[PDB]
């Protein structure tokens, strides 16, 4: 993986050239956040177990097909405890690795261990992609709901989650 | 092409020859017959 | 602690400490009385704060104290505070080498098939190190509460 | 070839086990250890025995033994069954 | 592409020998069975949009795969669907009246799980189809009939996979 | 949207943006207040312009509801309106887009396959989104009827 | 968006074992027809057959009554059965099988004690209806992986289902309430057979396979922490590994009988070359 | 029976309805014949009840 | 990986139901050959040596694909085909008690053909080798249960095919 | 690695002679017994993990083995006992039907005292917990079975000794 | 036999044993009274089992005895018949084992080794024990033929 820091050092190594002001404002800008972006992780620690609780529940009242048999179509859906155990696993990783990918202020290690594969395993399994990444971004305004009187807290929060909102996608557009 | 199939265009040649047929109903000649589709339509993918 | 984590990882690969890592060593070193002077006041808020776990534990979970229950009956109980005990000298112990292991070598490594073995509901147990955590809050400021905070919800992720 | 090549710090290969061991080793240790596994508690495999006794190469004896302390074992007893001792030519 | 008396022809011919008792005792047995073959793609024929209707309405009419994120979602990908089992059943009656499935790995199934693999098709749900397909077909022609179609559907399903 | 398409234009050209290009993506996200304001009516007005989208179909429409209609049934009825959701969703996005580009490749490109393959009558569905129409440009002034009811006559237009 | 992919095999991961199945695998990943111990196995369960499904049909047949005679214990406010939707997949029809609920419009008593103490007993509509779409509907479950566990050969299927599925429900669901309703099924399902008959004690030991273990810990997830930076670590509940075929292992242990000695060897050889060359 | 007898014209034929038993239905397909609605969909059945009437 | 009843319940089970009259049906028509089977497994691992035997000699055994240049020609080409044929005449043991050609494509015939025709074996020799052996396991089982095991034989041909 | 009727067949076969009068005497013994141990094993691997937690509940739960500098002090070594424990019922379970301890001194009882004093684990304590879980052992299966897998239990305590 | 592997096929798999294998341990020691008669009518019919054995063996292979085979003369006819008294004895063990696990390790495992060392030809005492099997399965009636038969072609099968 690499960082905000090591991607942008990464930026003026292939030039080959010393770090100008252009780049040191790029890891400033890291540096000022980078205080706000802790307490953050540090709130997912303390919310870990209850935010994946509530994104379930959230995420069944809308799909009660998630939670049925699945049809013919032998589809990999939270249908039984087994299904329902592994299926809760998944938003741990989420939750997870886009709790690292804040702290790094980049999605670097969000794409080569997460996306990485990720159409490729859900295909295999037949695993709802749809609501895979609905699941995703009900974590988004869950996590949010906490820091939400001010809003530079926000745009912090969203970049993991909506990385793999928009990489997760078969393109319609 | 072998003698033997060609004689199936024959038709198409000095039709050609006599200054009958343009160049591109010369083309689409050729490619629309069943010598062609034998060889790069038939033993092939769809796709390729 | 720190210092054996850094003397560990940097023994795996067949090379002394980096640069980084020596930060990592000579950083922790020189906040090391605050953890010194922070257990001492950990330790004489002990009986301070145990009995301010079994308040909210119980009041939240009389499931188990009822008759029927695990924690039903008097030396059920009475070793009821003294896993507090052990819990919060286990926290002491992290807060002062400042990481994770004393609270995973003993306590987290292998306590769901302890409880499980045991009849102690292991989500009860959650609630009870989330109990604890909620009772520190009280005999201590601000501060120095949120430097101890992740010590305690630690426990809880590896509880789970 | 063998473990010594011109390899250390700074070479392309990652720094590892270099072992003083000849061109197709024939010396060969008779060791002794246990080594509990520390970590099954959270893997949960099966169990198998961690008390062995068996005749480990000296081409990779320094492996094994640098190995049997990096997960806590103990060695109990090691000796050289098959080899000579200061023997320029011959360990082959 | 080669029938069942192009292979038997290929196999008695590539060992420069005539055709024996052997060679023609499975051509009899072919010629046997010719009769049931066109009345299976006769039927087939007809009941080509049928068929395919009842298939997908019966497989994954309705599972997250037709939803939005699914890979169905779109118009053109749902109408992609139709047209791509078209082929399953149009190719499969061409293996059931030349009586060998070399016509399907020959323009089908060569290329095709590293297509799926690209666009992202799922392989799972597609096969699914092409058997509740195959569980049609068997209801048309029969049930010996739908033994003959339903053999080169599995062969279909058995390289696509 | 208009802002990928004059880029893709004049992608294709070899070429940059014309003034009559970069006037337009100036002129559109100017536009771009008054866009979001038109979605958020029909937003939250899918429940009439749905519902009531679907009052005018059946009865302009009684042969796909009747006994035999593709429509038939407590079942299909409801996905008889499911579609109407698609479509009516599909306007907001070209609404916000600025263009039919989102109704293009999503309901529009290969439609006729779907609805022929799957029996309903792609006349029939034509017929329900007029009725939309006539529902959500009651919902508008005049300045934005001109609009909302401008992309559904292109669907209607395509659809058939 | 991802640059590359490496395919995705249809791959159809294990949900039980039965006793016609594990068996054929067990020879078949040692690399051997069966034998005739095999054999023996494979032959009769056959052999238990129709008796294994006629336990089916007369438990499937009343499913209702099986399903309303705990209903009528563990839930005030009248019937309560009505949110009972034995079809879960919404689908028109294949085929079904008969179940044929109450006909006119708890009635004879005599043996009936379910609440062992001062057991809180879910009232109704105080509970609510979403909630109630689930209480009959797992009612109705274990009623069907039990007519799952009698037609296939083992208990399996339930213990993978039913491992950690009180915890799960522990919050929205008096756990006490499913024990009681568990153990209605038994003392329903003992009505069909005469006693002291071989079915008898079938199906009695297939539900208390199922309550029992229904009131017990839940497994802890197994944990895979990798040995260097560029791996990453991984998660599994227990739950899933333990259905299916389960793959075994080879153990040498001097001083085994030199069969099963040889048996681990000659497994050796088809793990490093992928084919047993000393046979072949 | 067949009861084939006489006068066996072919135009005009009416309406009514009957239903008459299935058969073979006594064979083994293992998927059924598919329909949407469910979860996912409570909402709109519910809400085509509206229409249906009209 | 499924047999009869796996592929009984599994049905019965992706719709959600229970086991209604029709599942129960086809699992009564397993039942009823579960003895046919096992008697069937019985004899073919008693005689697993003698019908590879029996089949190569009767099939490929003088044809010059065992001649120099042939296909079969080296010791280790030689011994690799008994070894190979072996697994035919193994798993289709499997398919024939199990009851249901799942085991076959799951371990067999995923990547076989496309396998074969990376070490250039010849398939048409291959299938013939395994009809030969379809023949004579219907002289040691008898006709009907012959009829079982050959079922999966040709399973193994069409696919391979 | 021997039951009864292997270590029966194996005296009987390493003198080179028949199976006698006196060696179809002791089968005949065992077969008797063979309806016991089935129910024994069957409510042992029923009450598993009621068995362990009843052993050390019993035995060495409030001993300052558990307390800090005992034992068994933290969790993982907590957690090594009862899965420690569980191979003793497990194994004794596997006696108790071979009717032949030739199981446990080949996988439990060899390197097993000579493991303990190098983890430094209490024999003496470990001896009165299988004592102690023998005894709830034949308070399910009975007396004569819970003679029977008491039998191995002390075989284990012994050895182990 | 088929209790011990059992065992420790279900023993490797860290694993208990299944219905599949306890209702045939179940089914095996109930079979036990009729697997004795068995072995019984072949214990005290060695004397015409193996020398009616050895009768169609030198009929069918009077190589092997004939001046220049294996077993010449006085001497190696007596050894000659030693074996398949041998082997006679390990098929008393398979019946009352229930599998040919005491065969497989006995008389089994590495015979090809033995009697090439030997110079005797093993298709040759594969013909003795063919031979053997006629003559037992003739002492016994058709359902019991079926078993004591089926260990002997068992031995024909490993025995080339
Ligand atoms: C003059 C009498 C004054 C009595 C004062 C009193 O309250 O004395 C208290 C004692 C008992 O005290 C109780 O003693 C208990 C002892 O523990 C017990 O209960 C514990 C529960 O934690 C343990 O689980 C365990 O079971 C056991 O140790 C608990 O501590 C109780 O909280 C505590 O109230 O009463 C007694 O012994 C004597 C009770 C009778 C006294 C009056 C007799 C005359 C009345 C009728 C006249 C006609
Ligand atoms: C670090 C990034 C990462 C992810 C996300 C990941 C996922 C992953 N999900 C899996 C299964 C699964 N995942 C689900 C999940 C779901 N079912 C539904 O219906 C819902 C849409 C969804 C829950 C949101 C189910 C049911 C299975 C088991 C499929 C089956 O066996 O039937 C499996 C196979 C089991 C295993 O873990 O070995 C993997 C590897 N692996 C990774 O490395
Ligand atoms: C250093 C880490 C560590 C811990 C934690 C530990 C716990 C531990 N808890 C125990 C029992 C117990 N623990 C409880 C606990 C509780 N009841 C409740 O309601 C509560 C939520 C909870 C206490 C806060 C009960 C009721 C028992 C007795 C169960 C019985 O024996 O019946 C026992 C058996 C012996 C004993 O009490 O000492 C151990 C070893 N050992 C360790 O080495
Ligand atoms: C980390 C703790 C640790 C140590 C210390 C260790 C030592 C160790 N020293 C070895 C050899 C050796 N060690 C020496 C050392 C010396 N010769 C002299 O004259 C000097 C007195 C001395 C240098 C100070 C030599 C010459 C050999 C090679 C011996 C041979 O080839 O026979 C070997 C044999 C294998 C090999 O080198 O690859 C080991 C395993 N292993 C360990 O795990
Ligand atoms: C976003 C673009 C888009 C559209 C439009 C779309 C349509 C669509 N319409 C469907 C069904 C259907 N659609 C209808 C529709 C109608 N019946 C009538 O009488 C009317 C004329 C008409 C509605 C106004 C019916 C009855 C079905 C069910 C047909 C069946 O069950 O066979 C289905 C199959 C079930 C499903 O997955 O929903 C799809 C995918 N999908 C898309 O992605
Ligand atoms: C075939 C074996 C099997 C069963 C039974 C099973 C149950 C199961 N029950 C669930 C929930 C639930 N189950 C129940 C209720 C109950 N459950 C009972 O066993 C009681 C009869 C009743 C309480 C008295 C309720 C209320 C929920 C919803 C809990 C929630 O909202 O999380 C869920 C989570 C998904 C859902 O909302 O349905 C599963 C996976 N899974 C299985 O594989
Ligand atoms: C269980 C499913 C399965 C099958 C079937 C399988 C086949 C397989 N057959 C092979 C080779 C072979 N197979 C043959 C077979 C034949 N030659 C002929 O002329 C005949 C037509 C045919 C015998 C019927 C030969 C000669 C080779 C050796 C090829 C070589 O050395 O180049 C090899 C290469 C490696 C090896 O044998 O060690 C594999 C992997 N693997 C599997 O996992
Ligand atoms: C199948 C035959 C067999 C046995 C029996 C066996 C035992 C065995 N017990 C072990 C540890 C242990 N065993 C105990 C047991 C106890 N502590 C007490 O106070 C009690 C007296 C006792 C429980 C009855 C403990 C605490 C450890 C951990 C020791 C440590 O971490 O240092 C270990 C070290 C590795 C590990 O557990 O992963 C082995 C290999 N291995 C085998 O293959
Ligand atoms: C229980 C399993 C088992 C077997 C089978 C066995 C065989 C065995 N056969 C032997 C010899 C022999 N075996 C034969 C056998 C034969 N000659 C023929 O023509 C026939 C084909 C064939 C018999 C049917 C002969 C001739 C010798 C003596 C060879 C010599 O003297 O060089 C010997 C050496 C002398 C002795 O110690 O008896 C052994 C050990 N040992 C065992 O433990």
């Amino acid at each position: 993986m690499q960082d905000i820091i090591t991607s942008v050092i990464n930026q003026y190594d292939l030039s080959g050239r010393y770090l100008d002001i252009k780049g040191i404002n790029q890891i400033n800008n890291y540096f000022d956040t980078g205080l706000k972006r802790l307490m953050i992780a540090k709130l997912i620690n303390k919310e870990a177990t209850n935010l994946i609780k509530e994104a379930s529940e959230l995420l069944f009242i809308e799909q009660p097909e998630l939670l049925r048999p699945c049809g013919n179509a032998f589809i990999g859906n939270a249908y039984t405890t087994r299904r329902y155990a592994a299926c809760i696993r998944d938003i741990e990783y989420y939750l997870r690795y886009s709790a690292y990918s804040i702290i790094a202020g980049n999605n670097s290690i969000l794409d080569e261990r997460v996306l990485d594969g990720l159409k490729e395993t859900y295909n295999s399994l037949l695993v709802p992609i749809g609501p895979t990444i609905r699941v995703i971004q009900l974590l988004k305004e869950i996590i949010q709901k906490k820091f939400s009187t001010e809003n530079i807290e926000n745009a912090i929060i969203a970049e993991p989650f909506d990385y793999l909102a928009i990489n997760l996608s078969d393109k319609n557009l | 092409i072998y003698q033997n199939e060609r004689i199936g265009l024959k038709g198409i040649d000095n039709k050609f020859l006599d200054n009958n047929l343009s160049v591109k109903e010369l083309i689409r000649s050729l490619a629309i017959s069943d010598t062609f589709r034998s060889l790069y339509w038939t033993p092939l993918y769809v796709c390729k | 602690s720190l210092v054996t984590q850094v003397i560990l990882s940097a023994d795996d690969e067949l090379r002394y400490p980096t640069a980084g890592e020596l930060e990592t060593i000579s950083s922790y070193l020189k906040t090391g009385e605050y953890r010194i002077r922070l257990i001492s006041i950990l330790q004489g808020k002990e009986q301070e704060i145990i009995r301010l776990a079994s308040k909210k534990i119980f009041q939240l979970h009389p499931e188990y104290i009822a008759p029927g229950g695990n924690a039903s009956g008097a030396r059920q109980r009475a070793l009821c505070l003294r896993d507090y005990g052990w819990y919060l000298r286990l926290i002491t112990y992290a807060i002062l080498a400042g990481d994770k292991e004393p609270l995973e070598k003993i306590g987290i490594i292998g306590v769901r098939e302890m409880y499980n073995s045991l009849g102690v509901p292991i989500i009860g147990m959650i609630d009870a190190i989330k109990c604890l955590k909620e009772a520190t809050v009280e005999v201590i400021s601000q501060e120095e509460e949120d430097f101890v905070a992740p010590y305690y919800d630690y426990i809880i992720q590896g509880m789970s | 070839a063998y473990d010594m090549d011109g390899t250390g710090a700074g070479s392309l290969e990652p720094r590892g086990i270099k072992s003083s061991a000849v061109e197709k080793d024939s010396r060969c240790f008779k060791v002794t250890f246990v080594l509990p596994s520390q970590s099954r508690l959270y893997t949960f495999r099966e169990l198998q025995n961690v008390y062995t006794t068996k005749m480990v190469p000296f081409s990779s004896w320094y492996a094994e033994q640098q190995r049997i302390q990096k997960m806590g074992g103990k060695i109990l007893k090691v000796e050289l069954v098959a080899g000579g001792q200061m023997r320029s030519v011959g360990n082959q | 592409m080669q029938d069942a008396i192009t292979s038997v022809i290929n196999a008695a011919d590539v060992q420069g020998k005539y055709l024996d008792a052997n060679s023609v005792e499975k051509l009899r047995g072919y010629f046997q069975t010719g009769e049931l073959r066109v009345r299976a793609a006769a039927t087939i024929a007809a009941n080509a949009a049928t068929i395919i209707k009842e298939a997908v309405a019966k497989s994954l009419l309705y599972s997250d795969i037709t939803r939005p994120g699914g890979n169905m979602y779109t118009t053109r990908r749902y109408a992609a669907c139709i047209r791509d089992l078209d082929y399953y059943l149009r190719y499969a009656t061409y293996g059931m009246l030349a009586g060998d499935p070399s016509i399907l790995d020959e323009r089908v199934l060569n290329g095709l799980k590293e297509t799926y693999n690209s666009l992202g098709v799922p392989i799972g749900a597609t096969i699914q189809a092409i058997q509740a397909m195959k569980e049609v077909t068997g209801s048309l022609v029969g049930s010996d009939a739908g033994k003959e179609m339903g053999l080169y559907f599995d062969y279909i399903c058995s390289g696509l996979s | 949207s208009i802002v990928t398409k004059s880029i893709v234009n004049a992608d294709a050209e070899a070429r940059y943006l014309s003034p009559g290009e970069l006037d337009r993506i100036k002129s559109f996200v100017l536009s771009g207040q008054r866009r979001l304001r038109i979605a958020q009516t029909l937003t939250e007005n899918r429940e009439r312009i749905v519902k009531q989208g679907g009052q005018q179909l059946f009865q302009r429409r009684p042969d796909v509801v009747s006994p035999g209609g593709n429509a038939y049934g407590e079942e299909m009825t409801a996905t008889c309106l499911r579609d109407l959701d698609y479509y009516l969703r599909l306007v907001t996005y070209g609404i916000i887009a600025g263009d039919v580009t989102p109704i293009e490749e999503i309901g529009l490109v290969g439609v006729k396959e779907m609805y022929s393959a799957l029996g309903t009558p792609i006349s029939g569905v034509a017929e329900g989104i007029r009725c939309m129409k006539d529902v959500a440009c009651s919902l508008l002034s005049g300045e934005d009827a001109a609009e909302v009811g401008f992309y559904f006559d292109y669907t209607l237009a395509a659809m058939q | 968006v991802t640059k590359a992919s490496g395919g995705s095999p249809v791959v159809k991961p294990q949900l039980y074992k039965t006793a016609s199945m594990l068996t054929i695998a067990q020879a078949e990943q040692q690399d051997r027809f069966l034998e005739l111990g095999e054999l023996n196995q494979l032959v009769s369960f056959l052999n238990t057959g129709n008796i294994r499904l006629e336990i089916a049909d007369l438990l499937t047949k009343n499913a209702n009554i099986i399903v309303a005679r705990a209903a009528d214990r563990i839930f005030v406010g009248g019937s309560a059965i009505s949110y009972l939707e034995r079809p879960q997949a919404s689908i028109i029809e294949a085929n079904s099988a008969d179940i044929a609920s109450i006909r006119q419009m708890t009635s004879v008593f005599q043996g009936n004690n379910a609440t062992p103490t001062g057991f809180k007993p879910i009232s109704v509509v105080r509970y609510g209806p979403s909630r109630m779409k689930k209480s009959l509907r797992d009612l109705d479950w274990f009623l069907r992986y039990l007519t799952y566990a009698i037609v296939a050969s083992d208990p399996n299927i339930l213990f993978v289902n039913i491992r950690g599925l009180r915890e799960i429900i522990e919050n929205a669901c008096s756990s006490a309430a499913t024990i009681v309703a568990l153990k209605e099924m038994k003392k329903t399902s003992l009505s069909l057979f005469p006693e002291n008959s071989i079915q008898k004690e079938i199906i009695e030991e297939y539900f208390n396979v199922v309550v029992d273990e229904f009131i017990n810990p839940a497994l802890t997830d197994t944990i895979r922490k990798r040995t260097s930076n560029d791996l990453q670590g991984l998660r599994l509940p227990q739950i899933y590994a333990k259905a299916g075929i389960s793959r075994q292992k080879f153990v040498m242990k001097p001083g085994l009988s030199t069969d099963e000695k040889q048996s681990v060897i000659s497994a050796c050889y088809r793990q490093v070359f992928e084919r047993d060359i000393s046979k072949a | 029976a067949a009861v084939g007898n006489k006068s066996n014209v072919d135009a005009p034929s009416f309406k009514g309805s009957n239903m008459e038993l299935a058969d073979s239905g006594a064979d083994y397909k293992a998927f059924p014949k598919r329909r949407m609605p469910g979860a996912n969909m409570q909402g709109f059945l519910d809400m085509a009840k509206g229409m249906k009437p009209k």
